[PDB]
């Protein structure tokens, strides 16, 4: 809705403090974590699908961490 | 939680009196805003200490005061006839509240 | 050349809301903070009033939280003094002070000359 | 002198060329200029101020739902028709469906319905936009006279305020002991208007930019507008529900006052309750002193006997302060100050309250010295008694090098190419530093936007990578201007 | 048939009541017996101490702030057992019969 | 799911981990929310009061 | 916030509408059309990047899709 478009990469930050500030610094890295550990199979499944397509070791962890990041 | 300083003192004039106040570590043993006023029975009391010795302006530089700690004094060097008021203190906490203090009565004869 | 006075005040009943104000002069009234502290007849200085600014906030005193109020107004450049449930022991002078506020309108830290210029002082009774 | 204390204060030097220099300051800092002469003074931007708005976009907060009127009609024969559906205050939806014998119609097929619910509004949010005209900041200048109690007081008035406007001028400033000093400033590239909205709930109000506060899903409506009833983006709170293949109906969609405090994230406050006052941003001025007095010159030097009233305390950035009073006869004069070495051969340490002063009467005063970075003496008299008082400065030897390198880094992260702006005329370095920084800005604001806390570092660490396994000598390139450059920004962002 | 409620959420809340309270830089941490009442909510930070602030010792002293959290929308979630979950069938045939 | 007359039917460990502040199921003078602090923030500008 | 982690791939399906379809349906899809058309330098970096890290082209679309994906 709304509620997202979170006002993030806009510049206008000056040295004052924002709105959230160090309390929206982290909600996106918590949200992940906790969804990770209610949602573990589709990371086993991303990590097996990350694994077969990337034929070096570099975007196997790339594709795994981004197909992580877009599933809320 | 207030101030204690004591009832009434007295002295001749020319001496030194001194007028103490002891305070805990949230009102006068932490912080630098300890201030002093003088009140006489037919006028509304004046600033006449800043914030631990510092002094206003117009008064005539012999209004000492220290902090020893936990007690705030004021001690007046060249006792006059016109020293006779309410000496009461006052202070800021870091709760937000002024304190005041119990008040001392000041006579020279 | 800075100026605080009141309103006289004759007599009250204990339960009722007595209320005094204060005309200010001398500088800019939105900008320096406004006190109330009383004294009982041959007692103590008793802090009653709350941190004012341009805005009005206050800061709730431990004693005195929950049955007084304070109010002002900027147009009329005064500040308003409004006790209520009067008791027996209410009665007493009610004092002015100034206080300087803080440039960016927020007002928490004290001005380290706190309490500079006082009005004369109105007394009130109850009986 | 309203200096000491607050933290991120930093100092400049230097009256080179002519007799200006160039200084940028935010609002939660505070910058202390000095000379050979031309006494230290102290510099704070204290408001920012839009005087007249114009409205720009109302939106839509929290609505409801009157009047709940529907339509259906029987299969294969065209559209329900509804005369709610002219008025624009209904919000409609035409769906389908499925009707019989049993919904009194015949052909048993698949309808067709309408649902009409007027929309009104009960809390509003709106945005302003303002001119780079008519705003006016407030800047206060406090010289050092280590005056009595006068030291990081953000009360008091002991210093000059001056307001400056863009329709204003070089804007003297009569401080008085002092003389008079001129500020070219320039307050419409400060911090970039024509940009900035200026939206405002309840009792609070943010400064978001143009591009993103126009393109929400709010329902919205244009700033001159009366009777504002014709919202335009009705849809996006409300919520047609059809569950079955009955009749449909209409809900209201909440309150988005905490829906959208969440979206209001980044944004820095602004205090819109009376007067439109901000509180952030920064903004350049050029400093002209040519016409400071220093008061203190032509005082004879002092008869002896003075003392200190407050025991001394460094501050950060290791400026310790003092405050001596005076006991002797002669009261306008000099005050000896001076920090030596051990041994009492040197006199390494300079002063930021240079030529103290002893006024009017045995007032205390307050001097504000840098000591050197061990042991050091302090010589505050002549020699039938003075007074040695040792100190220890703790490090402040090739930490301040780093700590400076950090402080410099970090305005070249918050300010833009105006970080280059805090010195006097470069020529060869700083014009060319803040033009090759204003390209690089350029490309780098041309990409990153919208980007978070947490992408920054991710990509960066891309090209790191990218960087490290590269040949043909683009690896440096690939690391030294991207890489580290936007890992350090994904960490010093979101302030 | 017989919901019990399980947790409730809070919508919309209201502060009251704001005490805040600070010290100087060296001297530790700030405290208040309304930090210990568990409707009041805390959080500590630090702000900039110095002769300004009547402090001393110019560093950065501890301040913690107060507010009685008070809730006025709620949001009940209840929930119920697999029995005394009643469905309800019609059944009805075809007859061949009028409306 | 209950809302003021709205209603929803979600799941246990859906309804467990939404971050808003939370009472048993037993109110009797509540006033004892737990995590209230997903919906206040506390605002330190220029490291002044806050 | 609240207003994320929305209650959708947890089961729990019927026939019948749910809150939000054909209004949810659809809101990533909207949001980061208009996030790349109010902020195109990214995805032209984003496809230079893609275009770097990758052999094949199904893992360039892939790392190119899942990077812009993941920006807000
Ligand atoms: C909060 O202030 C209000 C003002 O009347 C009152 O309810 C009470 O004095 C305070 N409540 C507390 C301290 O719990
Ligand atoms: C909306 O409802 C009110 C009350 O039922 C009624 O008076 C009014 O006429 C209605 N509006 C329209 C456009 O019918």
């Amino acid at each position: 809705s709304v509620a997202l478009v979170p006002h993030v990469g806009m510049g206008l930050e000056t040295r004052t403090e924002t709105w959230m500030s160090s309390e929206g610094a982290w909600k996106h890295a918590q949200r992940i974590e906790t969804w990770i550990l209610r949602h573990p199979g589709f990371t086993i499944m991303a990590a097996i699908l990350a694994y077969t397509i990337g034929t070096t070791h570099f975007q196997r962890a790339l594709i795994f961490i981004l197909l992580t990041a877009v599933a809320p | 939680s207030a101030l204690t300083q004591p009832a009434s003192v007295s002295g001749s004039p020319g001496q030194s009196i001194t007028i103490s106040c002891t305070g805990t570590s949230s009102d006068v043993g932490g912080f630098n805003y300890v201030s002093w006023f003088q009140q006489h029975p037919g006028k509304a009391p004046k600033l006449m200490l800043y914030d631990v010795t510092s002094r206003p302006s117009g008064v005539s530089s012999r209004f000492s005061g220290s902090k020893s700690g936990n007690t705030a004094s004021l001690t007046i060097s060249g006792l006059q006839a016109e020293d006779e008021a309410d000496y009461y203190c006052s202070s800021h906490t870091s709760r937000g509240t002024w304190v005041f203090g119990g008040g001392t009565k000041l006579t020279v004869l | 050349e800075v100026q605080l006075v009141e309103s006289g005040a004759e007599v009250k009943k204990p339960g009722a809301s007595v209320k005094v104000s204060c005309k200010a002069s001398g500088y800019t009234f939105t900008s320096y903070a406004m006190h109330w502290v009383r004294q009982a007849p041959g007692q103590r200085l008793e802090w009653m009033g709350w941190i004012n600014a341009g805005n009005g906030n206050t800061k709730y005193s431990q004693k005195f939280q929950d049955r007084v109020t304070i109010t002002r107004d900027t147009s009329a450049s005064t500040a308003y003094m409004e006790l209520s449930s009067l008791r027996s022991e209410d009665t007493a002078i009610y004092y002015c002070a100034r206080d300087k506020v803080d440039d960016y309108g927020d007002y928490w830290f004290p001005t380290l000359w706190y309490f500079d210029y006082w009005g004369q002082g109105t007394l009130v009774t109850v009986s | 002198m309203r200096c000491i204390g607050i933290s991120n204060r930093d100092f400049v030097e230097g009256v080179s060329g002519g007799s200006w220099v160039d200084i940028v300051l935010e609002h939660g800092s505070c910058v202390t200029t000095m000379a050979k002469n031309k006494p230290t003074l102290d510099f704070e931007l204290i408001e920012t101020e839009a005087k007249q708005p114009a409205t720009l976009r109302k939106y839509c907060i929290e609505a409801k739902l009157t009047n709940t009127t529907t339509d259906s009609r029987c299969p294969t024969q065209g559209e329900p028709s509804l005369n709610e559906e002219q008025d624009k205050r209904f919000v409609c939806k035409h769906s389908m469906v499925d009707r019989g014998w049993g919904n009194g119609c015949g052909l048993f097929g698949k309808g067709g319905i309408v649902t009409c619910a007027m929309f009104t509004c009960k809390k509003n949010m709106k945005g302003k936009v303002v001119q780079p005209e008519n705003l006016e900041y407030t800047i206060v200048i406090t010289p050092h006279s280590g005056e009595e109690h006068a030291v990081g007081n953000d009360t008091g008035k002991h210093g000059k305020e001056i307001k400056i406007t863009p329709q204003s001028s070089i804007t003297e400033a009569e401080l008085t002991g002092y003389g008079t000093v001129t500020m070219e400033c320039s307050p419409r590239t400060g911090l970039d208007f024509n940009e900035m909205v200026l939206l405002q709930m309840e009792n609070k109000a943010w400064l978001v930019h143009r591009q993103w506060f126009l393109d929400l899903p709010l329902p919205w409506l244009p700033g001159a507008d009366t009777q504002g009833s014709n919202w335009i983006q009705k849809e996006t709170l409300v919520t047609f529900k059809n569950p079955h293949a009955k009749k449909q109906d209409v809900v209201v969609l909440g309150s988005q006052e905490g829906a959208m405090h969440t979206a209001l994230t980044g944004a820095t406050e602004i205090q819109m309750s009376s007067g439109n006052l901000l509180f952030t941003g920064h903004l350049k001025c050029r400093l002209r002193m040519d016409k400071l007095q220093l008061k203190g010159m032509s005082y004879s030097m002092c008869t002896g006997k003075f003392k200190v009233v407050k025991e001394i305390a460094e501050t950060q950035h290791g400026t310790i302060v003092i405050r001596v009073q005076y006991e002797g006869d002669g009261s306008p004069c000099k005050i000896p100050f001076e920090i030596m070495d051990l041994e009492k051969r040197h006199v390494l340490g300079r002063l930021i309250t240079v030529n103290p002063i002893v006024t009017e009467k045995d007032s205390p005063v307050n001097i504000e010295a840098e000591p050197p970075f061990g042991d050091s003496y302090i010589i505050i008299g002549v020699e039938p008694g003075q007074l040695k008082l040792n100190w220890f400065k703790k490090g402040s030897s090739i930490g301040q090098m780093i700590e400076t390198t950090m402080r410099g880094a970090k305005r070249m992260a918050i300010l833009g190419d105006t970080a280059w702006d805090f010195g006097s005329l470069g020529g060869v370095f700083t014009s060319i530093g803040k033009a090759l920084h204003q390209v690089f800005g350029a490309i780098y604001g041309a990409a990153f936007s919208g980007v978070s806390w947490i992408m920054k570092i991710l990509i960066g660490v891309i090209i790191t990578w990218i960087g490290m396994n590269s040949r043909s000598t683009s690896l440096s390139v690939s690391l030294v201007l991207v890489g580290v450059v936007t890992l350090y920004l994904g960490v010093m962002v979101q302030a």
